[PDB]
RNA sequence: CACAGGUGAUCAGGUAGAGAAUACCAAGGCGCUUGAGAGAACUCUGCUGAAGGAACUAGGCAAAAUGGUACCGUAACUUC
RNA sequence: AAUUCCUUGUCAGGUAAGUUCUGACCUGCACGAAUGGCAUAAUGAUGGCAGCGCUGUCUCCAGCAGAGACUCAGUGAAAU
RNA sequence: UCGAUGUCGGCUCAUCUCAUCCUAGGGCUGAAGCAGGUCCUAAGGGUAUGGCUGUUCGCCAUUUAAAGAGGUACGCGAGCUGGGUUUAGAACGUCGUGAGACAGUUCGGUCCCUAUCUACCGUGGGCGUUGGAAAUUUGAGAGGAUCUGCUCCUAGUACGAGAGGACCAGAGUGGACGAACCUCUGGUGUUCGGGUUGUCACGCCAGUGGCAUUGCCCGGUAGCUACGUUCGGAUGGGAUAACCGCUGAAAGCAUCUAAGCGGGAAGCCCACCUCAAGAUUAGAUUUCCCUAAAGAGCCGUUGAAGACUACGACGUUGAUAGGCAGGGUGUGGAAGUGCAGCGAUGCAUGUAGCUAACCUGUACUAAUUGCUCGUUUGGCUUGACC
């Protein structure tokens, strides 16, 4: 259940013989360098911490520097863990590389991405509230929220009520996409499907969880 | 949103911000150096040094596309005769922004623009 | 995308002519009929003693529309009019003669003559 | 061209080979049509009303009247439906788009011939 | 609409702990050796040992 | 109130145009006494909109639409 | 029925479906002849009903432009 | 409650109950099958669009798995409407001599409030978390999600006189709903390209620009976007409801129960997705640093990040932005010149010229090793080790 870090480059598609034409996006995949290896007895739980990219030094901080030395591995952009288990962990040791191999042609995934960020939204784009008339002597209230709530009881507006705010920029995972290709020599994924974010955000692959 | 859109509108409307623009294209080509506004400085140059580019060679196609969008014609004869000449081989930045303080009436970011290579 | 009160072309020769759009079938709050879609209709104009009469509230299929078909090569195939072929009550066609193109989603088997008695299949 | 150097690998190893044609000049597109175990080749000839050049993602729409009405397909250049396009008849037209040809009929939906 | 009562002096002056003025970030020229707002010129014209007038 | 209101008469340039309508200009006069940014929700005022076309709604409200000149042609009914 | 309570009377027409509309019946709660009766061309920013055209009215909202909202600087209210 | 708690209906947005409408599990049946009926369990999801009428309702049309019954100030007008009712005008019928009146009708008839507090949706600042810091995290817990048709097959089998027609297993494909996304199909695309009307100007021609809604019109890049694309709603685990048991006494029998052992639902608790240590019980791991350090911030160049913030990137040991260069895309054939033509115009030079936001590069311009904050080994007690 260990996955890979990319970098989304777009979307295109692959023709099939048969003449259909399949969406799908590309992830870019540099090696995924593993930084540090968590265990029952040190850790509490299992799991694979990789790093990925490039830093320059003025930007990599010395305690940052010195659990990359630890491992011997050169700075990357981010850091992240993966949730590992027993099987997973079997020839995974710390300074390892991590390659596109992990997956194979054909098997389902599930990418997490950060959804492109809308900004503050209102109920009908956020929600998919219903408008209100255009006309028929609606006054100012085309887009408003409506009703909130109900009268004296319960006199207040109860939680998770569905309101304006921030939509987008949020962590979203895309379950039971396809591996159209594989190309480790080219760092390459080809990955039936939309996966969330814009080109150039930072996508996590794993095996599905469905499956 | 305004995901990778480029331009301004500086509380104008397209016709009016086109105008200012080639205004200050024009001011700026004919002083050298000018006092604006911050944004406006940064926004000038994707207006100003285009024409300095195409002043670079000089023909009547270009000379005439110069008055299409300056449209003032001592600052065409200028571009073409001393600004394109001496930029000749400069690969852009034709431009230098200074920052300057703010404006005593309104407090607005102020910024000089200055034609780089004597100004 | 055919809705309720749409008007369709008559593509067969069963005597109506211009028929409207009452419910587009298969789900609750089912939208929109594309061409293969099963919808109820009422006639709103037909020829003079014809099979079917103005008025009559019966079965069709769209066999074309305006808003086009998805192929899987991500083409898109569309036509100048929205066009249905009325049914029976069980919802076979009660055609003998099909006017204008028709597309291969009629391909099937309750829509074979459809597809057998149209000038050309795209 | 407009993409990530990524995807123009995944997309060049997939461009077919075709004539040029532009806007306003009749063609024949033979398609690929699976009438179940079989495989045969479909003729839709008509007149190119609009392309987009996206390199893989090229696509031109075909119009045509067939049996009294209008067909327009938007084919997909690089798809291997597209088994072939031919060149009937060169057009010589003032735009890329011939969307007003939708409101023409027959002597005034008729393209002038490029020689 | 409006107030059912009076905010207290307590509470309009936790409402404020938040204003504050900006203080600017300054800088000595290197050439004339004056203070001058950073990444901005001096009152002179003097920006990174360079003249504007 | 240095207030988008009200306030009689007179003079009446050009090019289009029937015109004192309208558009753009002359002479003459102005930019309407807070600006600068940003380019969220939402509000207002606009522009465009796939397919459908009144299914909206109390109600086609609002919008959209029509719109000129010449010629042809024009029904019921009528006090002609 | 600008009049009819019962009442969405009945029957016909129009719609897929019509408490409204149109025609008719007469059982006129409770019409009726200058507090005029019944019609009536023309006219009406008059009431009801029905169509064609047209459409963001709606399915179902999208994008865009400007003015606010938001941030900064100056000025600086209101009801309670 | 009359020093004012705004009516009915609609719209928007809900929230709870179960006396359950569908879907799920059951007993009985005047349950052959298919369909039902009745009752028990069950509130997880779902639970139409129109015609008429101000309606709620109701009738009707056509669907649907179904078109639930209710509570919430007959939920919701400081959220919208204002058709009905309930001001002032007017008329009819009726009553009254009359002024007038009518849960009779008819036509018409101003809907205010910039949100302090609680609540709620988002997003920050502070301090704390037993020295400080850069990261990575566990998950106490919280939220989301939970729907369902049809076809095929088993099988025209079981069942049935026929007519008809399965359970249980399996495969596929939809509707509604939701999320992400923009490759495709389209929309928009007021700093992209053309065409064109009127007028004014650039001395004039030519060429261009201003203004007329972007003057109008035809296309259209990026971005945004749905009607486009892809994906999701688990067939699993645990404990159960009704119900069905096994063995078994009280009660020599019988008996699901008293001891003991089973089965069993869209329900419960997990599992999936998101959030989550202010979980003051403030957790863990790896590194770094301590006579101003490690770092953080200010500032600057900024971003598919964004109201401000915050978050992400970069600051010369540099592609962060702009420019520039080469491409791509869009428009569709620039100007000048020449030729044909009386001319409008056509043709060539040449798919030319121009081309926003796109792709790849490149220090030309702007990102100044400046300043501030943040230290100096981190109390005490006990225990194991040393």
């Amino acid at each position: 259940a260990i996955g890979l870090v990319g970098k989304k480059c777009g979307m295109t598609r692959v023709f099939t013989e048969a003449g259909a034409s399949i969406p799908v996006t590309v992830v870019e995949i540099s090696a995924n360098r593993i930084t540090q290896v968590k265990n029952t007895d040190v850790d509490g739980y299992q799991a694979i911490q990789v790093t990925t990219g490039t830093r320059r030094d003025s930007r990599v901080t010395a305690a940052q520097k010195g659990h990359f030395a630890k491992a011997g591995v050169a700075a990357g952009r981010g850091v992240w863990e993966f949730r590992a288990n027993d099987s997973d962990l079997e020839g995974r040791e710390i300074g390892g590389e991590i390659l596109a191999d992990l997956f194979e042609q054909g098997q389902m995934v599930d990418v997490t991405g950060n959804s492109k960020g809308k900004g503050f939204q209102g109920g009908v784009k956020r929600h998919n509230f219903s408008m209100q008339d255009a006309t028929h002597g609606n006054s100012v209230s085309h887009r408003a929220i409506g009703s909130t709530g109900q009268n004296q009881s319960p006199g207040k507006v109860f939680k998770g009520k569905k309101m304006p705010g921030q939509m987008g920029n949020k962590r979203v995972t895309v379950q039971g996409l396809e591996v159209i290709s594989v190309d480790v020599e080219k760092g390459l994924l080809v990955i039936k499907g939309a996966i969330p974010g814009a080109t150039g955000g930072d996508v996590i692959v794993r095996p599905s969880v469905k499956a | 949103m305004r995901h990778r859109k480029s331009g301004v509108k500086l509380g104008r409307t397209s016709s009016h911000r086109k105008a200012m623009f080639q205004n200050m294209t024009n001011s700026l080509f004919e002083h050298e150096l000018i006092k604006t506004t911050l944004p406006k400085a940064k926004e000038l140059r994707r207006v100003a040094e285009p024409l300095i580019t195409m002043a670079k060679e000089d023909s009547v196609a270009n000379r005439r596309l110069a008055f299409s969008r300056m449209r003032s014609k001592t600052m065409v004869g200028k571009l073409f005769g001393t600004l394109g000449p001496r930029y000749q081989n400069r690969p852009g930045g034709y431009l230098r922004i200074v920052k300057c303080g703010n404006r005593d009436g309104d407090n607005a970011p102020m910024a000089y623009v200055e034609l780089v290579d004597r100004d | 995308m055919i809705q309720v009160e749409s008007m369709l072309e008559v593509a067969d020769n069963s005597g109506a002519r211009r028929v409207q759009c009452i419910k587009v079938l298969g789900g609750s709050h089912r939208r929109y009929a594309s061409v293969g879609d099963i919808i109820k209709v009422t006639v709103k104009e037909a020829i003079p003693r014809g099979r079917v009469k103005k008025g009559d509230v019966m079965n069709a299929v769209v066999v074309r529309t305006k808003k086009g078909v998805r192929r899987p090569d991500g083409s898109v195939l569309r036509f100048d009019d929205n066009a249905a072929v009325l049914l029976n009550q069980n919802k076979a066609p009660i055609a003998t003669r099909i006017f204008g193109p028709v597309t291969r989603e009629l391909r099937g088997d309750q829509f074979m003559k459809i597809v057998s008695l149209a000038p050309e299949v795209l | 061209s407009n993409k990530h150097l990524l995807v123009q690998a995944v997309e060049n190893a997939q461009i077919i080979e075709r004539p040029s044609f532009g806007p306003g000049d009749t063609v024949v597109v033979q398609v690929k049509v699976r009438e179940g175990e079989r495989e045969r080749l479909q003729a839709f000839e008509g007149i190119v009303i609009a392309k987009r050049n996206r390199g893989l993602n090229s696509a031109f729409t075909v119009r045509k009247i067939s049996s009294g009405v209008g067909v327009e397909r938007a084919f997909q250049l690089h798809s291997p439906i597209i088994e072939s396009i031919e060149v009937k008849r060169r057009g010589a037209v003032r735009r890329a788009k011939l969307y007003y040809l939708r409101e023409r009929s027959g002597k005034s939906a008729r393209i002038r011939e490029k020689l | 609409a409006v107030q059912k009562s009076r905010k207290s002096r307590s509470r309009r002056d936790m409402r404020r702990s938040h204003h504050h003025m900006t203080v600017a970030e300054l800088s000595v020229d290197a050439t004339t050796g004056e203070k001058h707002r950073r990444h901005h010129m001096t009152k002179d014209g003097f920006y990174r040992g360079r003249q504007l007038f």
